[PDB]
């Protein structure tokens, strides 16, 4: 019951829409546990919960963050919330991959489908995703 | 206070010193057996 | 040629133990026969030494 | 003819009324002082910061309690793990203040418990019997340490030690069960049945007996006065007793050894509490019991509910409610 | 007032727990 | 299949470091590129500030502050170590950064045992040595 | 993983931690087939 | 003092050292610079009174008893900075930052429990002349916000920003039209601020080191629980320390 | 692709799995000291 | 009792003692037991959340010092029962924990005000961050967080 | 048996007074909020997020 | 202080002579019996029966 | 307090107050978390959207994103108990 009209997410700024093949969707859950789900685990931020994985908190930052390529941006260079300066001395990037160990191997591909799982998560569970323990 | 703390260390080590030297005291022999 | 020999290590370790405690359990059967076994740990030995110069070499 | 063996022959004589043995030397003056320390401190103890948030928390009859609101309540969370004696207290005020009592209760508590389980192998050693009632006892004292000794030592604190009361006991059961699902634990588990088990088996074993009673006694007197004290004819048909269990279930199910039937009513309790007693121990490290929630989910992803996600709803009400005011950042560490 | 009560509940149940040990029926052969 | 758990390779279509794993090896099309310069640039930053946090220490050896030295060492000096080992990439570059090292753990290794001269000596021995280590590579 | 030189018997080794419970095992097998005596 | 920075961390920790402020050695005087800002004012009450009525031989004015403290060595204030200004007629101090509250409770005869936040919190000093002096003498008003932050539980569960707001477990008090406005009083929390006269007394000052220290004495008022009871006036006595810069 | 791993894991146990009742077998048909 | 058993059981105490031991340096030890191979201590990740959300709100030009938290204690910095500077919170009995991320801190009277206000070291808020996420709390399914905690993650310390 | 009144009416006078046996009427809040959502869908609670009884922080 | 790392919790020189007066006021009559004996007398049981 | 007007100003009304506010009620308006947000929520008492102006450290980038949503902006009467819990009121999603 995944059919393609749930899986088809927005690709760029502009607001394109493409489909997710199956095995972005099942990569996309695997490498966002293991790399990502330490802190942003169902699209709360343990270390700053100002700052989600909400498709409302992704919106409101200061380059608008819902695209796949805007996901995809923000990991090889992450700014803050109102884009001004760069924290990738502390969130973990590409960029500043040789502090963190858990980014050295990362293709584009396997950044495509963590940000697709970012993007389709809430439209699989609508209020889970980064609602916290009110939603559980 | 300083004054009680006195009181205690004389207190656990006269009955810590009844238990230590009671089982010195040949204790396995004291059974129903023999003597 | 260390995949080669520790697969040949592996083997042997599959026969030995189906057969020393066979050999030890039975009233007479080592005393009987183990100087055809002693070659057998003596090989098994001589293996591990083998794979031990082989793998200090290949590194 | 030494005071010493004139002091020796005595302690360790079985003539006495009680026997005090050489472990009554380090039970005796450590559970009065318990005790005398707990009856003035459940009647007449002034409130405790528990939280350490300077909210003193009224535990005593004196301060408006009762028998069941009424509790010794643990120590500040603001001492924590460590050792605080009177004298390390620069008043008695201060002491009754931080949680003074719970401690001095509680360590004379399990150094006298550990001593009268001690005790009760000693007179066994002395009166010729085979030595092992104190291995039985060893169960509650398996319990008794682990929720005074051991789950503050995991947390880090006594303040999260159980408080000596009864419905400081609910304060306990249902804190711990929000922030360690101990119903899932499959040592709770082996301990209910354990007490479901030796309940039964305790029913089951007294009503075999006095169902096959041999008649000794007339209608108008008691059953009980059938049986002489010290008496050597057995005082019950076993045969009858095994015939009656070997029909209700089936013939294979039944002991006709008694000794092997005795032993087991010993086996199933206290194994049943001893795997117990190491499920708070290993739940005082956060090893917690199963977590299921989230675990059914359909072919699109959505999370499919089960009895644990109820179950888990149960447990989110008392971990945001537990400690109201203690906490400052999102997750409970402690 | 009402503690009161309490108390009398408590330590009269330790009174007879006094003469139960100590005052107990001594049970004997023949 | 969605929710295969023991798909170990029959799954992805790229070839991972190990069945136990979900990542992909260190080979090619990664993003992440060592040869870069930021990252070059980024370790040799480290190296030029410990040299200026360095100088700092007989200031406090000259106070009576032995706090601010047994610390000063590993309040930023902490990414020392991890871009000094990684800078040392030839021979004599690498036993070149234990005489860096051997010196800079007498320096704290004396301000626990409060002396000091010993802290003004070893203090000495390791600007020296972090000489040694920038001006060859 | 394993060295390159020993890649292949990745399926054995991940039995091998399991064989000391097979002992404990293999005392009660060997206590049946001697017929407990 | 610099005594104290001579030791490590493991030496001061369990020894009850880190709740003194310092010894100034010494007597001298020291200017304020233009751009002179305080450093490393810490202050320690040595000494705790509040105001009751006192069983005299046949009369009952209001005097002060001594009280114990309760909570154990967390009183002390520290690292309290804030620049000098310098009026004309008299040197002036404000502060600024820093740890200026140190919430404590101490005991009365009877006991009774009263708690204060003892508070330094927007601290206007004025002292006499320029220079700091063994005869200077500064004090002034200091602002004590309540004991609790307004979203704060009681035991019912009814705070002034959060929580419930009427009798929880009593469910048949708001009917009628009074509904339970006889407890009133105890389900609106008011969040109170109150005015504190702190008195300081520098008499022992280091030039070569910039640092004074001297006697202060401070009154306020305790907390009332955000009108739960009439708060009473606290008096307390100890020693300060500084660091001029 | 026809997961070697899980052929390879099920086999090795099955083969030690049963190397550990064959030691026994092969003594209860020699009639050894068991 | 000089017998076969006996020896046995003069054992059996001895190796309980040594085996409560080491269950406990692998709980609270970080020096023979290296955070950075164990994981964080049951104390260490109690530290690094408050350490977190001290950096978290001096970004946003908070004194964090005077910052009177919703008990009346110090919502982050309050002062331990021996007069130290520590963290606040539940985290205040954890005020013992020594660890080689928070000690570049210290000072003899405790956490350095005038060190917190300006010498944060980027690496101390990615070990902090890091130890918040991988405390030592799990489950026997090995999903990690609290015990409420929904199934995503894998981790048991 | 859900309350000891005389418990429950000091405990509304003075807002200071504190048992073990009134904490646990906190921890009846939570289970009484919380769990009742899903427990009873036939009844449809639907309780907005502001009404819910949570502390502090958590 | 209470976080010393001192010995038994001996803060004081006073609490010493506490702690060698209560071993040895023991120790004492324990040598009026089991003192002063043969310390040169086997036996080859597992539990010896020699004397008071 | 029971009642309390000007609860809707706080966070939910999308007209927002200033010195009662909690620093995630600006994260509604993109732009000013964490940085222009950080400035507003520090400092003492306004009495109005003009004194968000006499802020001691604005830019002409962090008077901008005021410019933009000072109709939404408002300041209202500071009541002291929300004026404290202003950077973190024990709030997380
Ligand atoms: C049944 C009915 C009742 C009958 C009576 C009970 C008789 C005992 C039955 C034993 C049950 C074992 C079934 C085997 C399956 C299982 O368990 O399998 C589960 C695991 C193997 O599962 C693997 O478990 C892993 C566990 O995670 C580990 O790996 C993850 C990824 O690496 C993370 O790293 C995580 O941190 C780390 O913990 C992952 O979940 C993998 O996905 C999963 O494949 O078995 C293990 O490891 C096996 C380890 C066995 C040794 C365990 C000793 C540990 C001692 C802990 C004692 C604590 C005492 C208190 C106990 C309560
Ligand atoms: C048959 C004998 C033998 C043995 C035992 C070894 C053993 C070893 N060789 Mg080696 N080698 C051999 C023959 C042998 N080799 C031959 C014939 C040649 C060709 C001439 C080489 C050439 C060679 C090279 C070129 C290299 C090695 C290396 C090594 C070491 C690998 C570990 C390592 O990286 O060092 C680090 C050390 C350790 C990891 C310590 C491992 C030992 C620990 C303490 C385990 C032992 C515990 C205990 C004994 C076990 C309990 C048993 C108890 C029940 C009795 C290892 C100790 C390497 C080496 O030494 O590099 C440093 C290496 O580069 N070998
Ligand atoms: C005799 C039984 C007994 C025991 C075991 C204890 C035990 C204790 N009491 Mg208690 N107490 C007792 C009787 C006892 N009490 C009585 C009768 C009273 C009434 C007066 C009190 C009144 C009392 C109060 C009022 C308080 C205590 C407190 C304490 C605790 C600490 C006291 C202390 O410093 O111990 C002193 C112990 C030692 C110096 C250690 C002795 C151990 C010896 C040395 C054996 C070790 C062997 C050694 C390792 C061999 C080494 C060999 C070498 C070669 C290596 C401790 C749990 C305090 C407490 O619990 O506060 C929380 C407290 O405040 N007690
Ligand atoms: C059907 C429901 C059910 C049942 C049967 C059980 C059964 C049990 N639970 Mg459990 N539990 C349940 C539901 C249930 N649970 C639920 C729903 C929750 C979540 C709220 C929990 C949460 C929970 C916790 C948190 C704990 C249990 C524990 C236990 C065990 C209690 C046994 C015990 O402590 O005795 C052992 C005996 C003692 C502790 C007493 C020692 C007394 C000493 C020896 C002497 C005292 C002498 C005394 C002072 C004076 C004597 C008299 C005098 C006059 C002489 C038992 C296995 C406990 C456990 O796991 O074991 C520790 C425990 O801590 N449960
Ligand atoms: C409707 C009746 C009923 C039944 C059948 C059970 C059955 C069970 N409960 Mg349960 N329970 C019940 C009512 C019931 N409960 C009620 C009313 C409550 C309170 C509200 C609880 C509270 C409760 C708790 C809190 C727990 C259980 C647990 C258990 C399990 C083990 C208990 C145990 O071994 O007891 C001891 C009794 C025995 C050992 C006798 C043997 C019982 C077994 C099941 C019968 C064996 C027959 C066999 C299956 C048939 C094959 C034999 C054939 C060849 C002849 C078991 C599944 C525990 C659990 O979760 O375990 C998984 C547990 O933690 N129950
Ligand atoms: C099939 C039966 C069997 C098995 C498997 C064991 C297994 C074991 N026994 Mg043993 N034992 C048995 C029967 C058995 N026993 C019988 C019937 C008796 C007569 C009552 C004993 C009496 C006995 C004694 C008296 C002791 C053991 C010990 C041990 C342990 C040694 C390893 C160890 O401690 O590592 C852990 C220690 C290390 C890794 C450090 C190295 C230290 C060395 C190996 C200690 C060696 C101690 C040595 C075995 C004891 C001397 C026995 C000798 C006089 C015969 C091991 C668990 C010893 C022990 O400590 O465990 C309880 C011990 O003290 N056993
Ligand atoms: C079910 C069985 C079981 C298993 C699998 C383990 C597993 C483990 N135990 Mg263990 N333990 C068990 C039962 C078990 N335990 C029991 C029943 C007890 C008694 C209660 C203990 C008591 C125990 C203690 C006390 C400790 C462990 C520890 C450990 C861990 C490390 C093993 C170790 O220290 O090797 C120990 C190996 C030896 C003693 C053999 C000798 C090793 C020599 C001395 C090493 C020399 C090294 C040298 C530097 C090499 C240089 C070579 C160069 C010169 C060439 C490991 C996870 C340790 C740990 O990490 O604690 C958390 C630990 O301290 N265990
Ligand atoms: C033809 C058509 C129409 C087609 C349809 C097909 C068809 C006919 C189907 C119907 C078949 C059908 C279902 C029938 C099967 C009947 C059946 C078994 C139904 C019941 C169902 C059921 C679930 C039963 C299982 C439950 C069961 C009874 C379990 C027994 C539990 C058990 C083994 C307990 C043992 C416990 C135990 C060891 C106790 C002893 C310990 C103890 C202290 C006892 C006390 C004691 C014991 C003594 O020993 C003696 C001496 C003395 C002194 C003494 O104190
Ligand atoms: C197996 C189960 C686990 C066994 C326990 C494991 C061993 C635990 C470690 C024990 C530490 C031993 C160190 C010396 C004792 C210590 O310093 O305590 C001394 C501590 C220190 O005491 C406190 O120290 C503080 C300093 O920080 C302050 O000074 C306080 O004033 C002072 O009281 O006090 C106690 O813990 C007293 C313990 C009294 C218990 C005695 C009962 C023992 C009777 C048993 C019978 C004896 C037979 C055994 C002997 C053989
Ligand atoms: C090291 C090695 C090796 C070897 C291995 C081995 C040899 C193992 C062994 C193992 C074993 C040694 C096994 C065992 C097994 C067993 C089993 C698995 C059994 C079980 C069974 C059961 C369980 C049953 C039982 C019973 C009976 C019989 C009767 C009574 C009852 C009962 C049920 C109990 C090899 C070569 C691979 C190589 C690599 C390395
Ligand atoms: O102290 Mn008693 O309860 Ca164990 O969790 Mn953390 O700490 Mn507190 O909170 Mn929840
Ligand atoms: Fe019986």
């Amino acid at each position: 019951d995944l059919d393609e009209a749930t899986r088809t997410v927005v690709v760029d700024n502009a607001g394109n829409t493409t489909v997710l093949t199956p095995e972005q969707v099942k990569r996309g859950k695997r490498l966002f546990n293991a790399t990502c789900g330490a802190c942003h685990v169902g699209g709360i931020t343990k270390t700053n919960p100002n700052v989600g994985l909400d498709p409302e908190a992704l919106s409101l930052a200061t380059p608008r963050r819902d695209n796949i390529s805007a996901l995809v941006d923000y990991i090889k260079n992450p700014t803050t919330y109102d884009g001004l300066e760069s924290i990738a001395e502390v969130h973990p990037s590409i960029k500043s991959a040789d502090i963190y160990p858990r980014m050295r191997s990362l293709t584009d591909e396997d950044l495509y489908s963590i940000a697709g799982h970012i993007m389709l998560s809430p439209k699989i569970a609508s209020e889970k995703w980064g609602g916290g323990k009110i939603y559980y | 206070m300083l004054t009680l703390k006195i009181l205690v260390y004389t207190t656990v080590i006269f009955f810590v010193s009844l238990f230590i030297f009671g089982f010195l005291s040949s204790d396995p022999s004291r059974n129903p057996n023999r003597k | 040629m260390i995949t080669l020999l520790v697969a040949l290590l592996v083997l042997i370790s599959l026969g030995l133990v189906v057969t020393v405690p066979v050999a030890l359990a039975t009233p007479g059967e080592w005393e009987i026969a183990k100087g055809k076994f002693n070659r057998f740990f003596q090989i098994w030995v001589f293996l591990v030494i083998v794979i031990a110069a082989a793998d200090g070499i290949s590194s | 003819v030494s005071l010493w063996e004139r002091f020796c022959a005595w302690i360790t004589s079985t003539e006495n009324r009680l026997y005090i043995g050489w472990f009554g030397c380090l039970m005796f003056p450590t559970l009065l002082t318990a005790t005398s320390c707990f009856i003035i401190a459940f009647i007449a103890a002034p409130p405790v910061d528990i939280d350490g948030i300077r909210e003193p928390v009224a535990g005593s009859l004196l301060y408006g309690n009762n028998i069941i609101s009424g509790a010794v309540v643990p120590s500040s969370n603001a001492i924590g793990m460590h050792f605080y004696p009177i004298w390390e207290a620069a008043s008695i005020d201060e002491w009754l203040y931080n949680g003074g009592p719970y401690q001095l209760i509680v360590l004379h508590f399990l150094l006298g418990v550990s001593a009268y389980m001690g005790r009760e192998w000693e007179l066994s050693y002395r009166l010729g019997m085979r030595p092992w009632i104190f291995v039985a006892f060893s169960a509650p004292v398996a319990a008794a340490s682990a929720v005074f000794l051991v789950y503050p030592i995991g947390q880090g604190s006594f303040s999260d030690g159980m408080p000596l009361g009864i419905s400081g006991t609910f304060n306990f059961m249902l804190v711990f069960q929000a922030e360690h699902n101990i119903l899932m634990h499959p040592f709770h588990m082996a301990g209910v049945a354990g007490v479901f088990g030796g309940s039964l088996f305790s029913a089951m074993h007294g009503s075999l007996v006095t169902s096959s009673l041999i008649r000794e006694t007339t209608e108008n007197e008691s059953t009980n006065y059938g049986y002489k004290f010290g008496q050597e004819e057995e005082t019950y048909n076993i045969v009858a007793a095994h015939g009656y269990f070997g029909r209700l279930i089936f013939q294979y199910a039944s002991f006709n050894n008694s000794r092997a039937l005795h032993f087991f009513l010993a086996l199933w309790p206290v194994v049943g509490i001893w795997i117990t007693s190491m499920g708070i121990s290993t739940m005082a490290f956060n090893l917690n019991g199963f977590n299921f929630n989230q675990s059914v989910v359909d072919s699109q992803g959505r999370v499919i509910n089960t009895w644990a996600d109820i179950l888990n709803r149960a447990n989110l009400g008392i971990e945001v409610m537990h400690e109201r005011n203690a906490h400052n950042f999102p997750l409970d560490l402690a | 007032m009402e503690a009161l009560v309490y108390t009398f509940l408590l330590i009269g149940t330790l009174m007879v727990i006094f003469f139960a040990v100590f005052f107990r029926e001594t049970p004997r052969i023949l | 299949s969605y929710s295969e758990g023991a798909a170990y390779g029959t799954d992805q279509a790229d070839k991972l470091y190990s069945p136990y794993s979900v990542y992909s090896p260190e080979g090619e099309k990664s993003l992440y590129k060592p040869d870069n310069a930021e990252y070059l640039a980024r370790k040799k930053a480290v190296l030029a500030e410990t040299k200026n946090r360095l100088q700092k220490i007989p200031a406090y050896v000259d106070k009576k502050e032995w706090f601010n030295v047994k610390d000063e060492l590993t309040r930023y000096m902490y990414e020392t170590r991890g871009a000094v080992r990684s800078l040392s990439s030839s021979v004599t570059q690498k036993e070149k950064a234990e005489v860096f090292f051997r010196a800079l753990e007498d320096t704290y290794g004396a301000a626990t045992l409060k002396k000091g001269d010993a802290v003004k000596a070893s203090n000495d021995k390791a600007i020296a040595a972090l000489d040694a280590f920038t001006a060859t590579l | 993983r394993l060295p390159e030189a020993y890649v292949v018997f990745s399926p054995i080794v991940d039995v091998l931690p399991i064989i000391p419970v097979f002992f404990l095992l293999l005392a009660f097998v060997w206590q049946a087939a001697i017929g407990f005596r | 003092k610099s005594q104290i920075n001579e030791l490590s961390y493991l030496q001061v920790k369990g020894t009850g050292l880190a709740n003194r402020c310092a010894e100034v050695v010494g007597e001298d005087s020291i200017k304020p610079k233009p751009g002179a800002k305080l450093v490393d004012m810490c202050i320690e009450p040595k000494a705790w009174a509040v105001e009751e009525e006192v069983g005299k031989a046949g009369k009952t004015e209001k005097k002060f008893v001594n009280s114990k403290v309760m909570t154990r060595q967390t009183y002390t204030l520290d690292a309290i900075e804030g620049p000098i200004t310098v009026d004309g007629g008299k040197i002036t101090f404000n502060e600024k930052e820093g740890i200026d509250y140190a919430a404590t409770t101490v005991q009365l005869p009877g006991g009774e429990r009263v708690p204060f936040l003892f508070t330094v919190k927007d601290l206007v000093a004025k002292g006499n002349g320029d220079t700091f002096k063994p005869g200077f003498q500064m004090g002034g008003d200091f602002n004590t916000p309540s004991y609790r932050t307004g979203l704060f539980l009681d035991p019912k569960g009814r705070g002034g920003t959060t929580g419930y707001d009427m009798a929880v477990a009593l469910p048949a008090l708001q009917l009628g039209e009074e509904g339970d406005a006889e407890l009133f009083g105890e389900n609106n929390k008011v969040f109170d601020i109150t005015q504190g006269r702190i008195e300081m007394e520098v008499n022992k000052v280091n030039a070569e080191d910039s640092e004074i220290g001297g006697v202060f004495v401070a009154t306020q008022l305790s907390d009332t629980d955000m009108g739960s009871k009439t708060p009473k006036k606290v008096l307390t006595k100890g020693i300060f320390y500084a660091k001029v810069d | 692709m026809i997961n070697w791993q899980v052929i390879g894991q099920l086999m090795s146990t099955a083969v030690i799995m049963l190397a550990g009742p064959a030691v026994i077998v092969l003594l209860a048909l020699k009639k050894g000291n068991l | 009792v000089w017998s076969g058993e006996a020896y046995l059981s003069y054992s059996l105490a001895a190796i309980s003692l040594m085996g409560f031991t080491a269950a406990l340096y692998s709980w609270y030890n970080n020096t023979a037991y290296p955070s950075e191979l164990y994981g964080p201590t049951g104390p260490e990740a109690s530290q690094a959340q408050a350490f977190t959300f001290l950096v978290r709100d001096q970004r946003l030009g908070a004194n964090v010092s005077s910052a009177q938290g919703p008990t009346g204690l110090g919502k982050y910095l309050m002062r331990s029962p021996s007069g130290e500077i520590i963290f606040g919170g539940e985290t205040m009995r954890f005020w013992d924990l020594r660890a080689p991320w928070v000690e570049p801190l210290r000072g003899p009277n405790g956490l350095d005000i005038n060190k917190i206000k300006n010498d944060i070291q980027p690496w101390q808020e990615r070990r902090a961050a890091e130890y918040m996420t991988h405390a030592p709390l799990g489950s026997l399914n090995s999903v990690g967080g609290v015990a409420t905690e929904i199934n995503s993650v894998n981790y048991v310390s | 048996a859900y309350d000891f009144v005389s418990q429950e009416l000091r405990a509304a006078e003075d807002p200071e007074f504190e048992t073990f046996y009134t904490k646990n009427h906190l921890l009846d809040e939570g289970i009484r909020a919380w769990m009742a959502a899903q427990d009873q869908p036939h009844e449809n609670f639907v309780f907005p997020e502001e009404v819910l009884p949570r502390g502090n922080a958590l | 202080t209470e976080g010393t790392n001192e010995w038994f919790g001996v803060d004081d020189l006073r609490l010493l002579a506490v702690l060698f007066l209560g071993h040895w006021a023991i120790l004492s009559l324990w040598l009026g019996s089991y003192g002063d004996s043969n310390e040169d007398e086997d036996f080859f049981g597992e539990i010896d029966y020699s004397a008071r | 307090v029971i009642d309390y007007e000007n609860i809707g100003y706080l966070g939910g009304s999308s007209i927002v107050d200033i010195n009662n506010a909690n620093v995630r009620a600006y994260l509604k308006m993109p732009g000013m978390y964490p940085t222009v947000a950080g400035k507003i929520v520090s400092h003492g008492p306004y009495s109005g959207v003009a004194d968000l102006y006499k802020i001691p450290g604005l830019s002409s980038a962090e008077a901008d994103v005021i410019k933009k949503y000072e109709s939404r902006l408002t300041a209202k009467t500071p009541s002291p108990d929300y004026v404290i819990d202003r950077i973190n009121n024990g709030l997380y999603r």
